[PDB]
């Protein structure tokens, strides 16, 4: 028995149609499923279908057991950035009585639409202090974080929702202990 | 749920011997353990179909099993190795829904000694006024630096309630020094609210870093405090 599903990260904007691919060699009869897996966090199965032409559905997503194809895609029409995690695809023989064939697993990463995008860069002041860090913000999703040498550190994008005013943004920060060290050039 | 692993964390000297556990009470008669790796997936080490027996999985070589009982399933390392630094997780399932339920995962390093274990340093920087002025928004930073092994965990608390709204940490903490085997790490938060929120002298920020170190039983010889499991926290009042 195995599964082969689609390799590498997929990366998706908000609401975008979503499609991971999976197909499997079985002896008989098996029990197909996906599990997801949330950053830090274990995995948790999200759907499954038991027989031939049975649909799992659940937060969104459907997959169609296809004995005609020997697969098991994974499809969801609007996904989301709450969705970004690790999906497994994964089979048993029926009843559940024999260990689970696991596929490597696909990461998703969804990106936002930033509506409003308005790249700054900012300089915070350490509250205790004479430290000091850069603040890159609201830019659109398709902006590449440029990576830093090993004096001026410089972090991947990272995607905040508040809520409080539907507003998401992506930000990056960078620091050093260099004297001669601006945020006019940090990014 | 319902799947529980003890501990969560570890570090361990190479050659050292450890034991993971994992619990559950569900009557689910077969249990797993499992580790995962960047580009390797989720591969099985052993599992256990019922009380008493135990088989191989895939990577079963450094790794030794024990069912005693039926809700406890016992990983030991006998003797620790760098190649075994990784993220365990242990499953049951009931054949007879049949699924396999996860435990939160542990997080093992294997490092070469102790004295290269270190607490992180955290601070917290205030907002710019351009960004308020401009955006009505303000973004506090969470800079946490310095340690070693990687396990931390980062949370913000407002007024003495942890918010998760408006927060994004970053995925992976950053290595210090790339080039460096026992490299320290860096992590960093951040956490944007109204400008009128941080304007409020009274409104309370907090970013709390929780690092899981050595254990009571480890043996500690050096000149500083023991890089025992602690929570190293930075604080801002809101300013007018």
């Amino acid at each position: 028995n195995s599964v082969t599903q689609m390799e590498g990260p997929v990366t998706l904007s908000e609401e975008a149609f979503l499609t991971i691919n999976c197909t499997y060699t079985a002896t008989g009869y098996p029990s197909l499923f996906w599990y997801v897996q949330y950053p830090g966090e274990g995995l948790q199965l999200l759907l499954k279908a038991t027989k031939a032409d049975d649909k799992g559905s659940n937060k969104g997503f459907e997959a169609t057991y296809r004995k005609e194809t020997t697969s098991f895609h994974l499809e969801k029409g609007s996904v989301q950035v709450s969705d970004s995690a690790v999906y497994f695809c994964a089979l048993t023989p029926s009843g559940g009585y024999q260990k689970v064939t696991f596929g490597t697993g696909t990461k998703l990463q969804v990106i936002p639409n930033i509506q409003n995008p308005d790249p700054a860069v900012y300089q915070l002041r350490d509250s205790k202090s004479d430290k000091s860090v850069c603040l890159f913000t609201d830019f659109d999703s398709q902006t590449n974080v440029s990576q830093s040498d090993s004096d001026v550190y410089i972090t991947d994008k990272c995607v905040l929702d508040m809520r409080s005013m539907d507003f998401k943004s992506n930000s990056a920060v960078a620091w050093s202990n260099k004297s001669d060290f601006a945020c006019a050039n940090a990014f | 749920a319902g799947v529980t692993q003890t501990p969560k964390f570890r570090v361990l000297k190479t050659g050292q011997s450890m034991t993971l556990l994992c619990a559950q009470d569900m009557n689910h008669e077969y249990m797993y353990w499992y580790r995962q790796d960047p580009g390797m997936g989720l591969r099985l080490i052993h599992y256990s179909v019922g009380e008493g027996t135990t088989a191989k999985g895939e990577v079963p070589d450094g790794y030794n099993v024990s069912r005693l009982k039926k809700q406890n399933f016992l990983l030991g390392l006998e003797s620790a190795a760098p190649s075994q630094t990784s993220v365990y997780f242990c499953a049951s399932s009931m054949p007879g829904s049949y699924e396999q339920y996860f435990g939160p995962g542990t997080r093992l390093t294997v490092t070469e000694d102790l004295k290269n274990v270190f607490p992180p340093e955290v601070a917290v920087f205030e907002p710019s006024e351009a960004e308020i002025s401009h955006t009505q928004k303000a973004t506090l930073v969470c800079l946490a630096t310095g340690f070693y092994p990687d396990h931390v965990e980062l949370s913000w608390w407002v007024n003495g309630k942890e918010v998760h709204s408006g927060v994004c940490t970053d995925p992976q903490p950053l290595k210090e020094q790339p080039a460096l085997n026992d490299s320290r790490y860096a992590l960093s938060s951040r956490l944007r609210v109204s400008a009128t929120f941080w304007q409020n002298p009274r409104n309370h920020f907090r970013c709390q870093v929780q690092f899981y170190g050595l254990s009571e039983n480890d043996e500690w010889t050096q000149d500083r405090a023991k890089p025992v499991t602690q929570i190293v926290s930075a604080e801002a009042w809101g300013r007018a």
